């Protein structure tokens, strides 16, 4: 349904853009980002593109009326008890896309997509904080979400809603901003995919993404230490020398054996080996 | 440093007294810290909270050499036992050290501090008291002197490892935290007060050599502990020879007799399992594309598996009675399509039922029996995926589903007798000076040769064999070619 | 088999952009190459490929060169084929049944050195993890020297490129026989074997199917490069 959804919404906004010619990519700046009308998904598009050009209107009530059944359960807090993990899985993917292709950061059909996840993003600022907080985010609002459907109803899918949460939460893997972002890159310029199967690439990877997340796989081994040794040190071959020092003899002899015993003793001093590193 | 005290020789001893005046002071970064007592000496731990860890050892200390150690107290020395009377051989004044490590094999009573610890325990015996936070320990085998955990007040979990120790040595008691030996020196866990146990809920971790992994849970009325995670991959490193097939491993455990956390979780291998003891079900997840999976049934457990799209899912013979009933959930696309069936095992007879959303087949082997559900995550079964039952009637499912009625009644798909099995199945009009192969395999002697005519008109073979012996043509069961 | 004849002929293409056609014949395969010579350039003259396999024992075929087949370049045309040959395809059936048809001339089945170098060879190998456009063409790969690897003729009657192993299923079509040693095989199989330390050039890589876990490589054979690596970056052994 997002499929279709995203699909809908570009064609939407593309023969809304056909008024201005395409001009490579980056131009049109996507510089107004309102949400007009809540109900019909009045999203204002001043698609500058160099000149005086505002598309204001656009109907996207596709994935606004989801936000507006998520305010609904919302609000639902103390006065249901249903348990609702599907809108769950639905949450941590609009979320977890909206950063994956904030931190991705031209064809208009990526450019445009980064405007509905964006549109998304600031969507979920406008019902899930009610009031206006400027330090207002995204993953305290799904944690409190998860928290109360915990408390309503508790189980496997109380502790599912803890992990996917406190894993969005965590800033995404190196790895997953990493090599599955350059490898859909790789897939998509110097391979020559259309539209449809670049698209379903980045669906795929989000929510696998987020499926690997909110489930556990992983092994712990401490490593082992035992029997660290240095050198023998036996201790007697050091300020032992006085002991044949003291002979009643001449002191020249006792002399020359203190200077040997200095000698030796700083001959070797500092030994390194750079090559093993100690 | 040097090793400067390592026996209870009195010249070690005489050196050790003499060089305890000396000073060390240490001043580590962040990226780690790892220190190590030369066994005399004045030392000054300069170490920072930012750091990971920081290791204070003291496996240079000599063998059964009793010590004591608290981490919470910043100065502290260590009575050495010299003929007749206790010297100061250690002068300690720690900043930054998270990590108590003991002796090799001598005694040892370490404390903690409030923060995260974690303790190489001696192999010699001994009392260890933890701290708080988050501590683990590390504990060889074969101890001297049953140990004694004593729980912290403000400590909120405890993981604890044996990386020398099977799960095969180790026996459950009920209602016992504690970890008890078959033949040692077993080891009690005790908190300051006998009353908060039930705070350790998910708390109490403890792993094993051979990979299994130990937690505690609550039962309506006590504490106890079972299992939840399992390593298969470190089995099979510790027993090469038994077969990497979880039920096996899971019926092993259930002949020690420990009991089970309410989901186990199988990691290792290429897939993973989510076993459950109370709904008595074993499924697997796969997630690997065009991957071949042997799917067996047992008697212990019901077996379903899920797959991805592409992949294709074997049947092998049955080979004791009373199998529970599997099931295959399919995850194929279009045009990405399954052979989820590979029926070449004991197709004798096999039939089927259409439920609601779903495929009941019933393969019955000459004696033994099975019962499989074909379903998908789609709600309407895909009709692109390949049944297979004889080595040349691959079908497909949109066919059988077709077949099948909607009242639930059952319908013969296949049964033996009716023909042969048809080895290759060639067309008269694709045979017009063409040239046959069959491959040889051994014994069988059922190599057949189904010629299909479907023409309309009679035809006329005139050909010779180049490598054979033809053994007449089948008319009817039980009836001499 | 013994032919290996060529025929070349001149075609007047609209007024005066004349082309030349070679016509080759391989068993059931009439092979044609369409060179323009001057329609571009005095050089790099574009070259052209199809077949007209005889299929279902049929005796008339026409060629019209504009439905059958399209304009490929001599990689591309392997490839077409390797393709073709992977699939149950009518062409590399017929291929199949005539090559076993030359096996038994004689009475026995015996394969001659003169037979393999009018065909190619076929392997295929399974990849527990393939990476996505790692191998390139003019790359070179080896043949592992601890195991003395082997190669077929025919892949129809011998099920040898079904599905088999999980992972990414990877077929290889070597044009060069010459030098590999016949095998003792019994009388209706055929296979062939490949000398270890044995050097292969890469040439045209496709992937096209890497969805549907199925990648085509066909190879050309050298003699000793012993340059650089030639296994996958993973480390699963090739030629499996």
């Amino acid at each position: 349904r997002v499929k279709q959804q995203l699909a809908g919404v570009l064609d939407t906004l593309q023969q809304h853009f056909q008024n201005i010619p395409r001009s490579s990519g980056r131009h049109l700046s996507v510089e107004n980002i309102e949400l007009a009308d809540i109900g019909s998904g009045r999203f204002n598009l001043q698609i500058r593109d160099g000149e005086t050009l505002h598309t204001t209107s656009v109907e996207v009530p596709e994935v606004v009326s989801r936000f507006q059944k998520l305010s609904t359960m919302l609000s639902a807090l103390p006065a249901s008890g249903i348990m609702d993990f599907d809108l769950g899985m639905s949450v941590v993917g609009v979320v977890q896309y909206a950063r994956l292709l904030q931190q991705g950061h031209m064809d208009i059909k990526q450019l445009s997509e980064a405007t509905l996840g964006s549109m998304i993003q600031i969507a979920g600022n406008k019902f899930l904080n009610t009031e206006g907080i400027q330090g207002f985010r995204l993953e305290s609002a799904v944690a409190e979400g998860m928290r109360s459907v915990a408390t309503r109803t508790g189980g496997t899918m109380g502790k599912a809603l803890s992990a996917s949460a406190r894993v969005l939460e965590l800033p995404v893997l190196e790895t997953v901003l990493g090599t599955w972002n350059l490898y859909n890159s790789v897939i998509q310029l110097q391979q020559a995919t259309s539209y449809s199967e670049t698209m379903a690439a980045r669906v795929q990877i989000a929510f696998d993404s987020i499926s690997l997340g909110l489930t556990a796989a992983s092994v712990a081994f401490p490593p082992l230490i035992i029997a660290t040794g240095p050198i023998a040190a036996i201790g007697m071959g050091a300020s032992s020398i006085a002991r044949n020092v003291a002979r009643k003899e001449e002191r020249h002899t006792q002399w020359l054996e203190y200077k040997k015993f200095l000698t030796d003793g700083s001959k070797h001093i500092v030994v390194a080996s750079p090559e093993r590193g100690l | 440093p040097l090793r400067v005290l390592s026996d209870l020789t009195p010249e070690c001893t005489e050196q050790a007294i003499s060089l305890k005046d000396y000073k060390f002071i240490l001043r580590g970064g962040s990226g780690g810290l790892a220190v190590q007592v030369g066994g005399a000496g004045y030392y000054d731990i300069d170490a920072n909270l930012v750091a990971k860890e920081n290791t204070l050892s003291f496996r240079g200390l000599p063998e059964e050499f009793p010590l004591t150690f608290d981490l919470s107290k910043q100065t502290q020395s260590v009575m050495l036992k010299t003929p007749d009377d206790e010297v100061p051989v250690m002068t300690i004044t720690q900043k930054g050290i998270n990590t108590l490590v003991g002796t090799a094999a001598g005694k040892d009573r370490l404390i903690g501090n409030d923060k995260d610890n974690t303790f190489h325990t001696s192999s010699g015996g001994g009392t260890v008291i933890s701290g708080g936070g988050n501590n683990r320990y590390i504990i060889p085998r074969d101890l001297k002197t049953p140990l004694t955990l004593t729980l912290s007040s403000n400590s909120v979990s405890h993981e604890i490892f044996l990386p020398e120790t099977t799960l095969a040595e180790l026996k459950p008691v009920a209602f016992e935290l504690s970890l008890i030996y078959w033949a040692g020196n077993n080891i009690n866990v005790q908190p300051e007060d006998e009353a908060k146990l039930n705070h350790f809920a998910g708390n109490f971790r403890v792993h094993t050599r051979d990979g299994m992994t130990l937690e505690a849970v609550s039962r309506e009325n006590g504490i106890q502990l079972a299992i939840s995670l399992c390593d298969v991959q470190r089995w099979q490193a510790v027993y090469p020879e038994e077969n990497n097939r979880p039920d096996a491993i899971l019926d092993r455990l259930h002949d020690m007799g420990w009991s089970l956390t309410p989901e186990v979780r199988f990691q290792g291998g290429e897939t993973q399992v989510s076993y459950d003891p109370l709904t008595r079900q074993l499924v697997y997840q796969l997630q690997a594309r065009y991957s071949e999976f042997q799917l067996a049934g047992s008697r212990h457990h019901t077996t379903a598996v899920t797959g991805t799209p592409g992949s294709r899912y074997i049947i092998m013979k049955p080979v004791t009675t009373q199998i529970l009933p599997t099931q295959i959930i399919l995850a194929g696309d279009n045009d990405h399509p399954e052979t989820i069936d590979l029926l070449e095992a004991s197709p004798v007879l096999v039939e089927g039922k259409k439920d609601k959303n779903s495929v009941i087949l019933t393969i019955a082997t000459i004696q033994y029996s099975l019962q499989l559900t074909i379903s998908g995550i789609e709600e309407s079964l895909p009709e692109t995926t390949r049944v297979a039952i004889q080595p040349q009637d691959t079908r497909l499912l949109g066919d059988v589903l077709r077949i099948l009625p909607d009242n639930g009644n059952w319908v013969g798909i296949f049964r033996s007798g009716h023909t042969p099995t048809v080895n290759r199945l060639e067309n008269l009009m694709a045979l017009n000076q063409v040239m046959t192969f069959l491959p040889r395999v051994s014994g069988s002697a059922e190599q057949v040769l189904c010629l299909e005519n479907l023409g309309g008109v009679r035809k006329k073979v005139e050909g010779e064999l180049l490598s054979g012996k033809l053994k007449g043509a089948w008319k009817a069961e039980g009836e001499p070619t | 088999e013994k032919y290996n004849l060529s025929i070349l002929s001149e075609i007047p293409q609209n007024n005066n952009t004349v082309v030349h056609s070679i016509l080759r014949v391989n068993g059931p395969t009439m092979q044609v190459r369409t060179i323009d010579y001057r329609g571009t350039d005095e050089n790099n003259p574009i070259v052209s490929f199809s077949d007209t396999t005889f299929i279902n024992g049929e005796q008339m075929l026409s060629y019209d060169s504009h439905s059958s087949g399209r304009v490929y370049s001599r990689e591309e045309y392997m490839m077409w084929e390797l393709q073709q040959r992977v699939s149950e395809a009518s062409s590399a059936r017929t291929q199949d049944y005539w090559l076993m048809d030359a096996a038994v001339r004689n009475g026995e089945w015996k394969i001659t050195p003169e037979l393999l170098r009018h065909t190619p060879g076929y392997i295929r190998s399974t990849v527990s993890k393939w990476s996505r456009g790692w191998l390139k063409t003019g790359t070179i790969l080896q043949t592992p020297e601890d195991r003395n690897t082997d190669v077929y003729l025919t892949t129809i009657q011998n099920n040898v490129f079904s599905r088999q192993g999980g992972g990414y299923q990877v077929y290889y079509r070597i044009d060069g026989m010459a030098g590999a040693d016949i095998a003792d095989n019994a009388p209706g199989e055929t296979r062939c074997t490949l000398r270890p330390g044995t050097c292969f050039e890469v040439t045209s890589v496709d992937e096209r199917h890497y969805e549907w876990n199925i990648i085509y490589v066909t190879l050309k054979t050298c003699g000793w490069s012993r340059n650089g690596q030639s296994k996958t970056p993973n480390g699963d052994n090739l030629f499996n």
